[PDB]
């Protein structure tokens, strides 16, 4: 995933 | 709340 | 990051359906949306996901996390406001 | 927002911009009243950050934007940084926002409110338009 | 740390624990002196969080740990949350840490210091041991 | 999260070599380490990566990000202290 | 990726 | 700095 952020 | 004075157009 | 404010309408998903993409990372305090050819991305975090209920725009989600490349066919994850609103009430009342 | 579209200036009056002291936009946030803005706890806000309201074009200098200072940061004590669960923080503005045509509040839901899968909602912000 | 090993109690005296008010460890940090701790800016620290020093076992109640309060959070103004670049924050303790056998500082490098690829270093903390 | 403090020694990598795993996300203010059968993970963030120089342990990196499942064959990314230390000096001196 | 964190 | 009174064992 990845933080938005 | 939740009622903009400038209406969004989508 | 674009200079002028962007917008996009997108559909809500159930957590179960969202589990198919994200598995166990999806918690009850999270709410998915997107996977619709549109996607929130880096810089949007903290922003709103609103739905119209009885004429008024209601904060349903807070931009949180999702695909690292912001792919539009995978659902973005937002903080589910309904599960956090009681805390919000308590905080406003006390401060 | 990837694949989004430019919004009508001031049509989402609760949307605010979180910018650090260098004038850098790093997170969005929503005004819930004239002293409170709601944002993601992961944004890691501090009191030196600034809340910008009444803004549409970040590159414009002719906008009557409101640069509000943060009095106190209220990170939800349930926020789990390992999982990013309960990702919400409340910021208390030291400078109360003045509401107008382009600055106002979003409505908060009742804890009991149901938002069905399939329902079309909308999201805004100044985040990347392409990765 | 995955595939790590338990350390000798107090052998990394600068390692501190960042815990929110519920007693939850969410980030590590390093003491650089008795009033300053260095941590990641993404940890999103606030003044309600607490810095724990002199700790080895989080589950022990018989440890002479030091629960230090944070006076001010100093997020590097270069920190880029979109890329997580320049991920450093300084915390100024309102309560100066007392140094001892188990509480002391790590050394900071000269901006010119070179650390060659291949060099064996070490990392510590109470992060997940398996995902 | 384990109760008692964990440790692991790991090798430093060059940014170029690290680019092979992480591409363009690796910036000059980042420094890689690991991919050695060991890996920092969620909860470690903010912690130290120290190297011994002239007898003393020196802060070289700050636990930052990396593989989402903390895989031990991919390198973890730490904040490169050398590129941030001048800012640290300025901050201590002023406050 | 993923933030550590 | 950098010299623990309790030496690390690796
Ligand atoms: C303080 C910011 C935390 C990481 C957001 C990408
Ligand atoms: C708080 C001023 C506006 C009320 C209706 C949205
Ligand atoms: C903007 C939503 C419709 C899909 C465009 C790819
Ligand atoms: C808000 C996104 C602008 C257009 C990207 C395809
Ligand atoms: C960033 C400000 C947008 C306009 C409404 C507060
Ligand atoms: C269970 C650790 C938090 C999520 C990391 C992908
Ligand atoms: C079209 C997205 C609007 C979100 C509320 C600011
Ligand atoms: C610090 C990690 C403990 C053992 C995990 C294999
Ligand atoms: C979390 C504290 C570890 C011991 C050295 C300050
Ligand atoms: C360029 C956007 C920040 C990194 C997201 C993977
Ligand atoms: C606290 C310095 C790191 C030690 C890892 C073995
Ligand atoms: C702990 C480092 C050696 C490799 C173990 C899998
Ligand atoms: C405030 C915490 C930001 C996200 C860390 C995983
Ligand atoms: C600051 C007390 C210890 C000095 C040597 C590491």
């Amino acid at each position: 995933p990845g933080a938005y952020d | 709340c939740g009622v903009p004075a400038i209406q969004p157009v989508l | 990051t674009p200079d002028r404010l962007q917008q996009a309408s997108l559909p809500l998903l159930s957590n179960t359906n969202c589990k198919k993409y994200w598995g166990t990372k999806i918690k009850d305090a999270m709410i998915c949306a997107g996977a619709s050819g549109v996607s929130s991305c880096m810089g949007d975090s903290g922003g709103p996901l609103v739905c119209k209920k009885n004429g008024a725009w209601t904060l349903v989600g807070i931009v949180s996390w999702g695909s690292s490349t912001c792919s539009t066919s995978t659902p973005g994850v937002y903080a589910r406001v309904t599960a956090l609103v009681n805390w919000v009430q308590q905080t406003l009342a006390a401060n | 927002i990837v694949n989004g579209e430019e919004a009508v200036p001031g049509s989402w009056p609760w949307q605010v911009s979180l910018q650090d002291k260098t004038g850098f936009h790093f997170c969005g946030g929503s005004l819930i009243n004239e002293n409170w803005v709601v944002t993601a706890a992961h944004c890691g806000v501090t009191t030196s950050d600034v809340v910008v309201a009444g803004e549409f074009d970040q590159g414009s200098s002719s906008e009557k934007i409101q640069k509000l200072k943060i009095a106190k940061v209220f990170k939800n004590s349930k926020y789990n940084s390992l999982t990013i669960n309960n990702d919400i923080t409340l910021l208390k503005l030291s400078t109360a926002a003045s509401f107008s045509q382009t600055v106002s509040a979003v409505c908060l839901p009742s804890a009991s409110d149901d938002f069905a899968a399939g329902t079309t909602c909308v999201t805004t912000g100044w985040g990347l338009t392409r990765y």
